[PDB]
C-alpha cells in the first residue's frame, strides 16, 4: 500500500539511484550532464530540456559536456536541477508529490547549500517530505553486517576514499566531531593517470583516444596491494610467466584488436596510497600518519573506542588487502610511539597494548546508499522528516539543522 | 515612460534628501548601536513617513531618521500570472538576504518589498550609488516579470503543438 | 528506542540474509606479521 | 619606591592573565596571559615556552594552567611563570631588594597560602611580602569600606559583601559560570552555523570573538524579533588564516547563559536571583547600606548592556519579593549599581593604593628576617 | 620509506664522507678485495627498481652515499643502452662510457654538492677518481648481464621502461 | 525530453542482462526488486521458491476490479500467452520466465514486459472503440478511479469518442500555471488541422457529464478529448493508447519544468543585481 | 522623562495658500484646508503652473510643498499626474531643502 | 585645492599641532593615528592605542603640547609625551552613555566633553594624585549634545542638542579660574547658570554646529532644517534666520567678524555674509568646477564634509581653511587664490 | 596607623573625586 522512498546519491564521478527496501542500487550512472552548444542568452522555446545525462552524455557529437559536482560540492545549480529532472522524471519514473526522499551531503557542507537543496526540492518538485543525511553515519550503520549483536555501536573512524579527496572522518554516538576531519589529496582518478603514465612509458599500441578506459579497465581488474616492493619486483623479474598478464581491446573506429602486457603497474597503482610522493610531489605523509594524528587530536576518553573500530568505505578502498596493510602500519605507529614514550618516561609509564582493527565487508561499494535504504525502510523514518507544511509555514530555516536522533 | 519618468524623478529626490545619516549610540541601554527607525524608542530621532504614489496601486512609502532609512515599495500586479510571479520573485530574493546587506528578511504589511539602510552603508558605500541602485531595482523589476510573462506563454504553446501534432 | 533500534531490528534481520547469500594464488600469510 | 630606595611592586595572577606593576600607578605595566606550554612536536624551538608567545603558536604546542582560582596546581610552572614575571623581558628587577604585594580569592585554604609565602621567601628572598582578600582591594580602589562586590573573571563568579573594612565569610556565594564556560558555548553555538573550530587549538580566536562581537540584551524579546526581520546584527569577522566569518543572532545568546545557567547545564538559579538571596540574607538593618553600594568587578563584566539588565532584573526581584503589591514604593527605595569603564583591573588599582599609603611602615609588612627566626608563624602578623 | 644499505662495518675506510666498500672485479683499481657474494653494486641492482620512484632520500651512514651514486650511474647507463641493438656493442658502448672524465664532488657539476663533502688534498682526489671510475666499470659490465634477453639479443622492455625517471628529481649529466 | 516514455525502464535492464547472462552459459544469480511507477503502481521482480533459473515478474494495482470489469484479462492472455501464470498473493498480474526454454531473438520479450502497465490499461479503450466502430449506442460510460481523487470517463457516441479527465492541482500557483497551458491546448487546433478536439473547463463539471459524484472545489479541472474515427481506426488506435494513458504526468512534469526555468532566470537576475551592487564600493573592487 | 513638544486662479491659489492653521488642533480645520488646497490644485491647468510657481516667496514654496506630499496619501483618479507635475514645478524653483523642511517638522498641515 | 588620499576609510576627527607640521586623526576605529610631514610626503608617526570603543573626539592644544581623545566606550584619556613616547592619564567622566564631542579651553587649563546622557562634563586637572575631575551641566538639557564651543574669555560655553535648541552656559570653576568680567550676554555668573537660549517654534532640526566669532559677541549655528543662524548679544540678543535650498551643513566657522563658512552634505563649502544691519545674506559656493558608468562628480570631495577647521593663525586673520570627509580626504583651501578665480567673490 | 589612620581620609579624598554624584544625589557673591 505505502510507497517505498527514493534513495539518491550524489557523487563527483557516479551517482547512485534506487528505491528504499532494496540491498543494491538499481542505477549506477556517472555524473555528467550533455547540453547544447553555445556557438556564439534568452533561450527561445524549450531549449533548455534538449540535454541528456548519464551514459548517453559522453562522447556525443554537438554537444559539450559538463561535470556539475567538483570534489563533493555543487557549482552549478542549474545543471544540478536539469540533472534531478531527468533522475526523477525518467529513470526512476516516480511522481515526486507521493514519495518521501533522502538525499546525501558532503561531511563538511555549509548550511547554505541544505537551503537551496530544499528550495530545488520543495519548491520544484513539491516533495511531502525531504531528509539530508550524512555519509558517515551511514556508513558506520552499513558496517554491522559482518559483525554481530555485541559490538553494534556508533563511535568508529570512518576512511572514504573515491574520485575527490580521501576523508578521515572521527564519529562518537552518532555525532561527527567535525573539528578534526582530515583530507588526502590521493583518490581513485590519480590512480588512473599513474596507470595512464605507465603504461604511455612502457607499452606502444594504444589509440591515443582510448588510454584513459584501458586504465581504468588495468585498474579495476588486475590491481592490488604487495607487502613489499623490492621482494614484488624480483617475484616479477625471476617468474615472469606467472604474474605478468595480458589485456586485449577493440578499436572503435577501426575496429581491429590491440593486445598489451600488464606489468609493474598492478601493484604500483594503489602504493601511491602508502606512498604519496610517488605521483603528488605536494603530499607526503602515509595515511596511516593521518589516521593516527586524527585519533590523537580527539579527547582522552574516546580514542580506545576509535581504534578498535575503523570502518572503510567508498569505491576506491576495494583492492585486495587494504585493511591488513593499513593495520600493519597503525600497529607500527602506535608501537613506535609506545617505546618512544616507555624509554622517554624511564619506567614511569606503563600504558596497556591496545587493539587495533579494521573492518572489512561485503557492501564497501555502496554501504552509504545500503545505510540510507535501511534507514528509509523503518517505519520511524518519517517522524524525523521535514514536512512540505512545515516549510510553507515556519520557513526554509528548519533545514539547516538536522534530527539525527 | 508616459509617467514613470516624473514618478522616478520624484522618488530620487525625495530619496536624496532622506539619506543624510550619521553615527549615534543609544541613549536606553549603555553601550548599544541599533537602528533608530526599527527601535523607536525616542520619538526626537523620527523624521515624519512621506509617500510617492504613481496611481491607486503603486506606492513608495519612505521613512527616515538620525541613523536609518526604511524604504517600501509596492509593485504594480496586473494580471493573476504576474501576482504570483511577481510573490516568488520576492520571496526569491529575501531568502538571500545577507548577501544583499541592505534587505529586509520580513516585509513591511501592505507592501511587496523593503529596503533598510543604515549609516554603516554610507561611510561603506557612495550615497548617489545607492539611489541609483534603488531606481534602477525598481525600474528593472517590471521588465523582468513581463519576460517571464512572455516566456511562459511561448514554452506552453510549443508544449501544446508538439503534443497535438504528435497524434 | 527511536530510529536506531529498528535499525539494529532491520540490519539483524538482513544480516543472516546476507550471510547466507555468500555460502588460492594469494594464500601465503607469513609475510604478512612483523 | 620607600624611602630606602626598595621598589614596591603590586602582581595580580589571575586564572587567564597575570597583570603587574608598581605602586602608586594608575595602570598596569604589563598584562600577559598565564600558561605554559610543551611542545607536542617532539612527541609527534625551546623545550620550555611561557608567556604571550606560547599563547601566540597554541595549536604547535600543549598548554597547562598553572593557576586555577587561586589554587596552584603545578608548582614547577608556577616557579617558571614567576621567573617569566621577574625578568628582563617584563619587568626587570633584582628581587634581592624589593617588596611584593600579592592578591587572594575568598574562601582560600591556609596551607595554599602558606606554601606561596615560602616560596616568595625562600627562593626569590623578597624583602616583604603581603596577601590580601581582592574584594576588599575591590572596594579600596573605588573609595568605598562598606558594600557588595560581584566579581566574574575567568575563574567562577563570585559574589562577597564587605563591610567596614572586613569581608564577611560566612555570607559570600559563588556561581560556576565565567569566560571560559560562554567561550565553550560560543563554540558549540558556532558549530551549527558551520564554522568548525577545536576546543583547544583554536581557542584564542573563539576569545577574540567573543571579546569583539558578543554583547547582553536589554529585553530578550525584542532582540530576536530584530534577528528575525533585518540583517543588522550580522557581522563579518576575518581570521588570521584569511577566511571571512559572519556571526549573526548567537552574539546575544552566549551571555545569555550567565542570567539562564540551564543552557549549559549547571544547576542553580542566575546571578540577579544569586545577588538578591546573597544581600537579603544578611541582617535587617545593613540591608539598605549593601542595596546603595554594589560594584562590579572582573573582566566578564565588561559586556555592553549588562549593568542595566542587571539592575532591571533587581529591582523587578524587589519589586515582585518584598513589597509585592505597590509601584510607588519602589521609587523611594535606592538600588544603585557602580559600573565605571575601568573596571576590569580594579584588584590592581585597590593593591596599588594600599602599597602606597602603606609603604613606609614597618609594622605592616613581614620581614625576610621574621620569616627566618619564626618560619610559618610569620604569617601570624596577617590577622 | 626508501630502502638503506645494510653493508656498514665498524672498521671501514672513509674515503671523503664515503665508503671504500670492496667489490669483486677484473678492473684495476683502489677497492679491496671482496671475498663474500654480495658486494654494494649488486645491492645497488637489486633495489633500483624500487629506489628510482623515491624524492625524499635520508642519509643514515657512509654507505648511503656509494649507493645513491651507482643509482645515478645505473640511470645513465640505462639512457645509454636504450638505443643499443647487440650485446657485444653493449660492452664496447659502457666500455666508452666507463672512461668518460664525470664530475667528481666539489666541482660545479656535481649535483647533491651540499649533502657530498670535497676532498682536501691530491691523493684523497686521486685515488677518489680510481675509485669512482673502477665501480662506474664494474656496475656497466655487470648491468650488461641483466639487461639483455639471451634469446632475442635486443634490450628488454622491462628494463627500459626507467629512462624518464630520475633520483631525486637529479642527474649525472646535464639536460 | 519533451514527451513521456510508455516502456519501463528497470524491467528492460534487469531481464536484458539475466537473458545475456543466461545466454553466455555463465550460471544464474538471484535477484529481489520491489518497485514504483506512476499513478501508485507496485513492481516486484523475484525467483519462485528460491529456484534462480526462473524469474518472476508482478504488478499491483490498486483498482484492478474496474479493469477487470471490461474484460482486461482475456487481452492479457492473448498478448502473452503462455508466460501469464497464477499471480502471486498481494499482486494482480504475474508472468513467468524460464531462463533455460528461452527463444532465439531475445527482443520482443523484453519489449513486451515493459509494458505490463500499459496493456493493463488498453481493454477499456479497445472495448469502447470496438462499440463505436460496429455502430452500437446507448452503452453505459465507464467509470475510472485511476488515483484517489482523480477520475476517467469514457464515453462513445455515435461517431465520436470523448474521454473526459478530472485532475486536482495541489499547489496554488499549479492551478494559473495549468490555465494558461489548457488555454494554449484549447486553440491549438489552429495550427495542426487533423488532431482530436481538447475542451477545457475549470471548477465545474461538464453538462454532459451529470448525476455523478464530480467534485466542485477550486482545484479541480475537467480536460475533455474528443477522438474521430480516423484516429480510432485499427492501424493508428495503440498509438491513439500510447498518447492518452500518460497525458496527466506530462501536463504536470511541464508545469515543474516551466517552474524550474523560472527559478534559473531568478538566479541570473539576483547574480547581475550583485555584480551591480558590489561596484559601489570605493577603492575596493 | 518622555520627549513631549510644547478665470483669475491665480488669485484663488494666492488666497488658497493664504490664512492656513498654525496652531490648530482639531482635525477637522485641517481636512477642509487640505481639501480646498487640493481641489483648488488638481483643477489647475497645465501650461500655466509654473506662471503660478515663480509668483512666490519661500515660505509659500515651503507650504505649497508640505500640501503636495500630502496630497499624495489619498489617491483618487488622474489626480497623481497633476501633483508629479506640480512636484517637479516646485522642484525647479525651491530646492532639495523644502523637501528636507517637509521631512523635519513636528507640526504637521 | 589640494587633495591627500590618507585613507580608503572614513576620518571621524583631525586635528593639527602648533606649527602645522603634525596632524592627528582616527581612522574609524580605536587607534589615533599621527602622521608626520617630512620634506613634501606625509609619512606616519606615532600610533595610540588605549580605547576599546568608536572615537569620537580628539584635541590637540597649542601651547602645552597635549592630546585629549574621547570614544564611545564611555571613556577619555590625555595623552603627553616623555622621551618620545606619548603616554596617557586618566580622566574620571562619571557618565553612563557614550561621549561625543570635546574641545579645550582657549587658557588650556580646563576641557568640555557633550555626552549622550543629557549634560556636558567639564574637567580640571587634580595633581595631588594625578588626575583629572570633572563638574557636570545638566539642566535644562533634554537629549545627546552633539556640538560644543568656547567663548575668548574662558568662561562661557555654547552647546546645541537634539531638542532643536542651541544653549549658551556659564563654565565658571572657582579652583582654576579668575573672577571674569561683564559681558553682553550677561552679568551674573554661577556654574551651570543658562544664559540664553535660541530655537524655533514649531520647527526645528538637530543643532549639528556652533561656533563664536573673533570678539565672542556673536554666534552662530546651522540645523538639520537646512538653516543657517546668527544671534547677536549686543543688540539686544537679536537672533536672524537664513533657509538655504541645500542639504543640511555639519560644521560652522568665522572666519571673519561678518562672514562664515559652512560644509555638509553637498561635498562642497559655502560662504555666508552678516552685515551690521543683521541680514544673512548666501554669496556664494567655494567650489566651482574648472569650465571645460562612472560617476565623477564635480566636487573635490566624493563625500560627506564633517568638520571645518581654520589652517592659517586665527579667526583674528584667517587666509587658509582645512576640511576633512568621509570619502577619506584632507583638503587645504586658500582665500586668495579663490578671489582671483572667482568673479564676484569678496571676503568681508 | 594599622587599620584605622591615614587610610581614613585617603578613602575620604578618593570617595570626594570618584563619587562626586552624590553632591547632587537628588533630583552678593554674583553682584556683578
Ligand atoms: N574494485 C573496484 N570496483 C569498483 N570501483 C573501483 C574498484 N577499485 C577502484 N574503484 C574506483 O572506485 C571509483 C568509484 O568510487 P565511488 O563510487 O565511491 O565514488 P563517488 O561517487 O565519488 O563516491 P561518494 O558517494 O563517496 O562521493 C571509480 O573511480 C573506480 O575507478
Ligand atoms: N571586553 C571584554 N568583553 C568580554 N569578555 C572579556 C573582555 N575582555 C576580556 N574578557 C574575558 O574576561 C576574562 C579575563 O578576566 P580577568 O582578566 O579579570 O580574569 P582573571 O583575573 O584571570 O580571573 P580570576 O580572578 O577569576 O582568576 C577572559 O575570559 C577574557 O576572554
Ligand atoms: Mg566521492
Ligand atoms: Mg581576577
Amino acid at each position: 500500500g505505502r510507497l517505498p522512498a527514493c534513495v539518491v546519491d550524489c557523487g563527483t564521478g557516479y551517482t547512485k539511484l534506487g528505491y528504499a527496501g532494496n540491498t543494491e542500487p538499481q542505477f549506477i550512472i556517472p555524473s555528467c550532464i550533455a547540453i547544447k552548444e553555445s556557438a556564439k542568452r534568452v533561450m527561445k522555446g524549450v531549449d533548455d530540456l534538449d540535454f541528456f545525462i548519464g551514459d548517453e552524455a559522453i562522447e556525443k557529437p554537438t554537444y559539450a559536456t559538463k561535470w556539475p559536482i567538483r570534489h563533493g560540492i555543487v557549482e552549478d545549480w542549474d545543471l544540478m536541477e536539469r540533472f534531478m529532472e531527468q533522475v526523477i522524471f525518467k529513470y526512476l519514473r516516480a511522481e515526486p508529490e507521493d514519495h518521501y526522499f533522502l538525499l546525501t551531503e558532503p561531511p563538511l557542507n555549509t548550511p547554505e547549500n541544505r537551503e537551496y537543496t530544499a528550495e530545488i526540492m520543495f519548491e520544484s518538485f513539491n516533495v511531502p517530505g525531504l531528509y539530508i543525511a550524512v555519509q558517515a553515519v551511514l556508513a558506520l550503520a552499513a558496517s554491522w553486517t559482518s559483525r554481530q549483536v555485541g559490538e553494534r555501536t556508533l563511535t568508529g573512524t570512518v576512511i572514504d576514499s573515491g574520485d575527490g579527496v580521501t576523508h578521515v572522518i572521527p564519529v562518537a554516538e552518532g555525532y561527527v566531531i567535525g573539528s578534526c576531519i582530515k583530507h588526502i589529496p590521493i583518490a581513485g582518478r590519480d590512480i588512473t593517470y599513474f596507470i595512464q603514465q605507465l603504461l604511455r612509458d612502457r607499452e606502444v599500441g594504444i589509440p591515443p583516444e582510448q588510454s584513459l578506459e584501458t586504465a581504468k579497465a588495468v585498474k579495476e581488474r588486475y590491481s592490488y596491494v604487495c607487502p613489499d616492493l623490492v621482494k614484488e619486483f624480483n617475484k616479477y623479474d625471476t617468474d615472469g610467466s606467472k604474474w605478468i598478464k595480458q589485456y586485449t581491446g577493440i578499436n572503435a573506429i577501426s575496429k581491429k584488436e590491440f593486445s598489451i602486457d600488464v606489468g609493474y603497474e598492478r601493484f604500483l597503482g594503489p602504493e601511491i596510497f602508502f606512498h604519496p610522493e610517488f605521483a603528488n610531489p605536494d603530499f607526503t605523509q602515509p595515511i596511516s600518519e593521518v589516521v593516527d594524528e586524527v585519533i590523537q587530536n580527539c579527547p582522552i576518553d574516546v580514542r580506545r573506542p576509535l581504534y578498535k573500530n575503523i570502518v572503510l568505505s567508498g569505491g576506491s578502498t576495494m583492492f585486495r588487502d587494504f585493511g591488513r596493510r593499513l593495520q600493519r602500519d597503525l600497529k607500527r605507529t602506535v608501537d613506535a610511539r609506545l617505546k618512544l614514550s616507555e624509554e622517554l618516561s624511564g619506567g614511569r609509564l606503563k600504558p596497556k597494548p591496545i587493539d587495533v582493527q579494521v573492518i572489512t565487508h561485503h557492501m564497501q561499494r555502496y554501504a552509504v546508499w545500503f545505510g540510507g535504504s535501511m534507514l528509509a525502510s523503518t517505519p520511524e523514518f518519517y517522524q524525523v522528516c521535514h514536512t512540505k507544511k512545515d516549510y510553507e509555514e515556519i520557513g526554509p530555516s528548519i533545514c539547516r539543522h538536522n534530527p539525527v536522533f | 515612460t508616459a509617467t514613470l519618468r516624473p514618478y522616478l524623478s520624484a522618488v530620487r529626490a525625495t530619496l536624496q534628501a532622506a539619506l543624510c545619516l550619521e553615527n549615534f549610540s543609544s541613549q536606553v541601554v549603555e553601550r548599544h548601536n541599533k537602528p533608530e527607525v526599527e527601535v523607536r524608542s525616542s520619538k526626537e530621532l523620527l523624521l515624519q513617513p512621506v509617500t510617492i504614489s504613481r496611481n491607486e496601486k503603486e506606492k513608495v512609502l519612505i521613512e527616515g531618521s538620525i541613523n536609518s532609512v526604511r524604504v517600501s515599495i509596492a509593485v504594480k500586479q496586473a494580471d493573476e500570472i504576474e501576482k504570483i510571479l511577481c510573490h516568488k520573485f520576492m520571496r526569491f530574493m529575501m531568502m538571500r538576504a545577507e548577501n544583499f546587506f541592505i534587505l529586509r528578511r520580513k516585509p513591511v504589511e501592505g507592501y511587496d518589498i523593503s529596503f533598510l539602510i543604515t549609516n554603516f552603508h554610507t561611510e561603506q558605500m557612495y550615497k548617489h550609488k545607492l539611489v541609483d541602485f534603488v531606481i534602477h531595482f525598481m525600474e528593472e523589476i517590471d521588465k523582468e516579470i513581463s519576460e517571464m510573462k512572455l516566456s511562459v506563454n511561448a514554452r506552453a504553446r510549443i508544449v501544446a503543438e508538439e503534443f497535438l501534432k504528435n497524434f | 528506542s527511536g530510529i536506531v533500534g529498528a535499525l539494529m531490528e532491520v540490519m539483524q534481520k538482513r544480516s543472516k540474509a546476507i550471510h547466507s547469500s555468500d555460502e588460492e594464488d594469494f594464500e601465503d600469510d607469513d609475510e604478512w606479521e612483523d | 619606591m620607600d624611602s630606602q630606595g626598595r621598589k614596591v611592586v603590586v602582581c595580580d595572577n589571575g586564572t587567564g592573565f597575570v597583570k603587574c606593576g608598581y605602586a602608586g600607578s594608575n595602570f598596569p605595566e604589563h598584562i600577559f596571559p598565564a600558561l605554559v606550554g610543551r611542545p607536542i612536536i617532539r612527541s609527534t624551538i625551546k623545550d620550555l615556552m611561557v608567556g604571550d608567545e606560547a599563547s601566540e603558536l597554541r595549536s604547535m604546542l600543549e598548554v597547562n594552567y598553572p593557576m586555577e582560582n587561586g589554587i596552584v596546581r603545578n608548582w614547577d610552572d608556577m616557579k617558571h611563570l614567576w621567573d617569566y614575571t621577574f625578568g628582563p623581558e617584563k619587568l626587570n628587577i633584582d628581587t634581592r631588594n624589593c617588596k611584593i604585594l600579592l592578591t587572594e580569592p575568598p574562601m582560600n585554604p591556609t596551607k595554599n597560602r602558606e606554601k606561596i609565602v615560602e616560596v616568595m621567601f625562600e627562593t626569590y628572598q623578597f624583602s616583604g611580602v603581603y596577601v590580601a582578600i581582592q574584594a576588599v582591594l575591590t572596594l579600596y580602589a573605588q573609595g568605598l569600606l562598606t558594600g557588595v562586590v560581584v566579581d566574574s573573571g575567568d575563574g567562577v563568579t563570585h559574589i562577597c559583601p564587605v563591610y567596614e573594612g572586613f569581608s564577611l565569610p560566612h555570607l559570600t556565594r559563588r556561581l560556576d559560570i565565567a569566560g571560559r564556560d560562554i567561550t565553550r558555548y560560543l563554540i558549540k553555538l558556532l558549530l551549527l552555523r558551520g564554522y568548525a573550530f577545536n576546543h583547544s587549538a583554536d581557542f584564542e580566536t573563539v576569545r577574540m570573538i567573543k571579546e569583539k562581537l558578543c554583547y547582553v540584551g536589554y529585553n530578550i524579546e525584542q532582540e530576536q524579533k530584530l534577528a528575525l526581520e533585518t540583517t543588522v546584527l550580522v557581522e563579518s569577522y576575518t581570521l588570521p588564516d584569511g577566511r571571512i566569518i559572519k556571526v549573526g543572532g548567537e552574539r546575544f545568546e552566549a551571555p545569555e547563559a550567565l542570567f539562564q545557567p540551564h543552557l549549559i547545564n549547571v544547576e542553580g538559579v542566575g546571578v540577579a536571583e544569586l545577588l538578591f538571596n546573597t544581600i537579603q540574607a544578611a541582617d535587617i538593618d545593613t540591608r539598605s547600606e549593601f542595596y546603595k553600594h554594589i560594584v562590579l568587578s572582573g573582566g566578564s563584566t565588561m559586556y555592553p548592556g549588562l549593568p542595566s539588565r542587571l539592575e532591571r532584573e533587581l529591582k523587578q526581584l524587589y519589586l515582585e519579593r518584598v513589597l509585592k503589591g505597590d509601584v510607588e514604593k519602589l521609587s523611594k527605595f535606592k538600588i544603585r549599581i557602580e559600573d565605571p569603564p575601568r573596571r576590569k583591573h580594579m584588584v590592581f588599582l585597590g593593591g596599588a593604593v594600599l602599597a602606597d599609603i602603606m609603604k613606609d611602615k614597618d609594622n605592616f609588612w613581614m620581614t625576610r628576617q621574621e620569616y627566618q627566626e619564626k618560619g610559618v608563624r610569620v604569617l601570624e602578623k596577617l590577622g | 620509506p626508501a630502502y638503506h644499505s645494510s653493508l656498514m662495518d665498524p672498521d671501514t675506510k672513509l674515503i671523503g664522507n664515503m665508503a671504500l666498500l670492496p667489490i669483486r672485479s677484473q678492473f684495476k683499481g683502489p677497492a679491496p678485495r671482496e671475498t663474500k657474494d654480495t658486494d654494494i653494486v649488486d645491492e645497488a641492482i637489486y633495489y633500483f627498481k624500487a629506489n628510482v620512484f623515491f624524492k625524499n632520500y635520508e642519509i643514515k651512514n657512509e654507505a648511503d652515499r656509494t649507493l645513491i651514486y651507482i643509482t645515478l650511474y645505473i640511470s645513465e647507463c640505462l639512457k645509454k643502452l636504450q638505443k643499443c641493438n647487440s650485446k657485444s656493442q653493449g660492452e664496447k658502448e659502457m666500455y666508452t662510457l666507463g672512461i668518460t672524465n664525470f664530475p667528481i664532488p666539489g666541482e660545479p657539476g656535481f649535483p647533491l654538492n651540499a649533502i657530498y663533502a670535497k676532498p682536501a688534498n691530491k691523493q684523497e682526489d686521486e685515488v677518489m677518481r680510481a675509485y669512482l671510475q673502477q665501480l662506474r666499470q664494474e656496475t656497466g659490465l655487470r648491468l650488461c648481464e641483466k639487461v639483455f634477453d639471451p634469446q632475442n639479443d635486443k634490450p628488454s622492455k622491462w628494463w627500459t621502461c626507467f629512462v624518464k625517471r630520475q633520483f631525486m628529481n637529479k642527474s649525472l649529466s646535464g639536460p | 525530453m519533451i514527451l513521456l516514455e510508455v516502456n519501463n525502464r528497470i524491467i528492460e535492464e534487469t531481464l536484458a542482462l539475466k537473458f545475456e547472462n543466461a545466454a553466455a552459459g555463465n550460471k544464474p544469480e538471484a535477484v529481489e526488486v520491489t518497485f514504483a511507477d506512476f499513478d501508485g503502481v507496485l513492481y516486484h521482480i523475484s525467483n519462485p521458491n528460491g529456484d534462480k533459473t526462473k524469474v518472476m515478474v508482478s504488478i499491483s494495482l490498486k483498482f484492478y476490479k474496474e479493469l477487470q470489469a471490461h474484460g482486461a484479462d482475456e487481452l492479457l492472455k492473448r498478448v502473452y500467452g503462455s508466460y501469464l501464470v497464477n499471480p502471486e498473493s498481494g499482486y494482480n498480474v504475474s508472468l513467468l520466465y524460464d531462463l533455460e526454454n528461452l527463444p532465439a531473438s531475445k527482443d520482443s520479450i523484453v519489449h513486451q514486459a515493459g509494458m505490463l502497465k500499459r496493456n493493463c490499461f488498453a481493454s477499456v479503450f479497445e472495448k469502447y472503440f470496438q462499440f463505436q466502430e460496429e455502430g452500437k449506442e446507448g452503452e453505459n460510460r465507464a467509470v475510472i478511479h485511476y488515483r484517489d481523487d482523480e477520475t476517467m470517463y469514457v464515453e462513445s457516441k455515435k461517431d465520436r469518442v470523448t474521454v473526459v479527465f478530472s485532475t486536482v492541482f495541489k499547489d496554488d500557483d499549479d492551478v494559473v500555471i495549468g490555465k494558461v497551458f489548457m488555454q494554449e491546448f484549447k486553440e491549438g487546433r489552429r495550427a495542426s488541422h487533423t488532431a482530436p478536439q481538447v475542451l477545457f473547463s475549470h471548477r465545474e463539471p461538464p453538462l454532459e457529464l451529470k448525476d455523478t459524484d464530480a467534485a466542485v472545489g477550486d482545484n479541480i479541472g475537467y480536460i475533455t478529448f474528443v477522438l474521430f474515427p480516423r484516429h480510432t481506426n485499427a492501424s493508428a488506435r495503440d498509438n491513439t493508447i500510447n498518447l492518452i494513458h500518460t497525458f496527466r504526468d506530462y501536463l504536470h512534469y511541464h508545469i515543474k519544468c516551466s517552474k524550474a526555468y523560472i527559478h534559473t532566470r531568478m538566479r541570473a537576475k539576483t547574480s547581475d543585481f550583485l555584480k551591480v551592487l558590489n561596484r559601489a564600493r570605493p577603492d575596493a573592487e | 522623562n518622555k520627549f513631549v513638544d510644547e478665470g483669475n486662479m491665480t488669485a484663488a491659489l494666492q488666497a488658497a495658500l493664504k490664512n492656513p492653521p498654525i496652531n490648530t488642533k482639531s482635525q477637522a480645520v485641517k481636512d477642509r484646508a487640505g481639501s480646498i488646497v487640493l481641489k483648488v490644485l488638481i483643477s489647475f491647468k497645465a501650461n500655466d503652473i509654473e506662471k503660478a510657481v515663480q509668483s512666490l516667496d519661500k515660505n509659500g514654496v515651503d507650504l505649497l510643498m508640505k500640501y503636495i506630499y500630502k496630497g499624495f496619501e489619498s489617491p483618487s483618479d488622474n489626480s497623481s499626474a497633476v501633483l508629479l507635475q506640480w512636484h517637479e514645478k516646485a522642484l525647479a524653483a525651491g530646492g532639495v531643502g523644502s523637501i528636507v523642511r517637509v521631512l523635519t517638522a513636528r507640526k504637521t498641515v | 585645492m589640494s587633495l591627500h588620499q590618507f585613507l580608503l576609510e572614513p576620518i571621524t576627527c583631525h586635528a593639527w599641532n602648533r606649527d602645522r607640521t603634525q596632524i592627528a586623526l582616527s581612522p574609524n576605529n580605536h587607534e589615533v593615528h599621527i602622521y608626520k610631514k617630512n620634506g613634501g610626503q606625509w609619512v606616519k608617526a606615532h600610533e595610540l592605542k588605549e580605547h576599546n570603543g568608536h572615537i569620537t573626539g580628539i584635541d590637540w592644544a597649542p601651547k602645552s603640547d597635549r592630546i585629549v581623545t574621547c570614544g564611545a566606550d564611555r571613556n577619555a584619556y590625555v595623552w603627553s609625551q616623555k622621551d618620545g613616547v606619548w603616554k596617557p592619564t586618566l580622566v574620571i567622566l562619571r557618565i553612563n552613555r557614550a561621549a561625543t564631542f570635546v574641545k579645550w579651553s582657549p587658557l588650556e587649563n580646563k576641557f568640555a566633553v557633550g555626552s549622550g546622557a543629557r549634560l556636558i562634563s567639564v574637567c580640571y586637572f587634580e595633581s595631588e594624585n594625578d588626575w583629572w575631575v570633572s563638574k557636570h551641566i545638566k539642566k535644562p538639557i533634554r537629549s545627546t549634545v552633539l556640538s560644543l564651543d568656547w567663548h575668548p574669555n574662558n568662561v562661557l560655553l555654547a552647546a546645541g542638542s537634539c531638542d532643536f535648541k542651541c544653549r549658551v552656559f556659564s563654565a565658571y570653576i572657582k579652583e582654576v579660574d579668575e573672577k571674569p568680567a561683564s559681558t553682553p550676554w550677561g552679568s551674573k555668573m554661577p556654574f551651570g547658570q543658562l544664559m540664553s537660549e535660541f530655537g524655533g517654534s514649531g520647527t526645528g532640526g538637530w543643532v549639528h554646529g556652533v561656533s563664536f566669532s573673533a570678539s565672542g559677541s556673536r554666534l552662530a549655528w546651522v540645523s538639520h532644517d537646512s538653516t543657517v543662524s546668527v544671534a547677536d548679544a549686543s543688540k539686544s540678543v537679536q537672533v536672524s534666520t537664513l533657509k538655504t535650498e541645500f542639504l543640511p551643513l555639519l560644521s560652522v566657522s568665522f572666519v571673519s567678524e561678518n562672514s562664515v563658512v559652512a560644509a555638509g552634505h553637498d561635498c562642497c563649502p559655502m560662504l555666508f555674509n552678516y552685515d551690521d544691519r543683521g541680514c544673512l545674506t548666501f554669496v556664494s559656493k567655494l567650489d566651482i568646477p574648472k569650465q571645460s558608468r562612472n560617476t565623477a562628480l564635480e566636487t573635490l570631495h566624493q563625500n560627506s564634509i564633517t568638520q571645518v577647521s581654520i589652517y592659517e593663525v586665527d579667526k583674528q586673520d584667517c587666509r587658509k581653511f582645512c576640511t576633512t570627509g568621509i570619502d577619506g580626504a584632507m583638503t587645504i583651501w586658500d582665500f586668495k587664490t579663490l578671489e582671483s578665480s572667482i568673479q564676484g567673490l569678496r571676503i568681508m
